[PDB]
């Protein structure tokens, strides 16, 4: 594929502003944790570097495109991604495959700011039947992945959700 | 995959209920994506 993973240590800077913006971002939700668990903090066990030439070409080539077509401004945020396909996209790269047909705003590519929104999708939309080892969508053995994504947003249309 | 709206790259889901959610976005390009960080983790029971 082209993709490897580097491992942080947790003494890297890098491994502490990623491990905070998982941390601070975590709140409750509507379903009192149905979906994602019950939890208020994370036990972060490793976070990876992922590194592809190919992928991030193909990022930082539609990233100029953007910026050009915004008064050289390509609104790039740092968002989280809970997917069950994140094993192919870190080799493959997103795609219409990782697109949630059903989600509120039409067939796209969510991402979230708040850290515990993404970990409601890790096991599927609405957390599915939960990890697949003991079916428990609060599984506090099993381990779980996150994607802490580059994104950009170019001009974004607001869409306020009541 | 859908289209963004019309002279927009992206679309931004604005918390509207509760003060306390924080935005949600959506991307309609693959390439407008790179996953830069691999978070393995546990859930914590409070
Ligand atoms: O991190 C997020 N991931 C997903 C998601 C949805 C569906 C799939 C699958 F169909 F491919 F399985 C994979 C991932 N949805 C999110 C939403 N949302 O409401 O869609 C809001 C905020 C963040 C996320
Ligand atoms: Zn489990």
């Amino acid at each position: 594929s082209g993709t490897i993973l580097i491992d942080l240590s947790p003494d890297d800077k890098e491994f502490q502003s990623v491990e905070e913006e998982m941390q601070s971002t975590v709140r409750e939700h509507r379903d009192g944790g149905h979906a994602g668990g019950i939890f208020n903090r994370y036990n972060i066990l490793k976070i990876q570097k992922v590194c592809n030439k190919k992928l991030w070409e193909r990022y930082t080539h539609r990233r100029k495109e953007v910026s050009e077509e915004n008064h050289n401004h390509a609104n790039e945020r740092m968002l989280f991604h809970g997917s069950p396909f994140v094993n192919a996209i870190i080799h493959k790269g997103f795609d219409e495959r990782h697109a949630y047909i059903g989600g509120m705003f039409g067939a796209g590519i969510y991402f979230a700011e708040n850290s515990s929104k993404s970990n409601q999708y890790v096991y599927g939309i609405g957390g599915g039947t939960g990890c697949p080892v003991h079916k428990d969508r609060s599984c506090y053995i099993c381990h779980r992945q996150l994607l802490f994504c580059r994104v950009t947003l170019g001009k974004s249309f607001l869409q306020f959700s009541a | 995959m859908a289209h963004s709206p019309p002279g927009h790259h992206s679309v931004t889901g604005r918390p509207s209920v509760n003060g306390l959610a924080l935005a949600e976005y959506v991307i309609y390009r693959g390439e407008q994506a790179y996953p830069e960080y691999l978070i393995t983790y546990q859930i914590m029971r409070p």
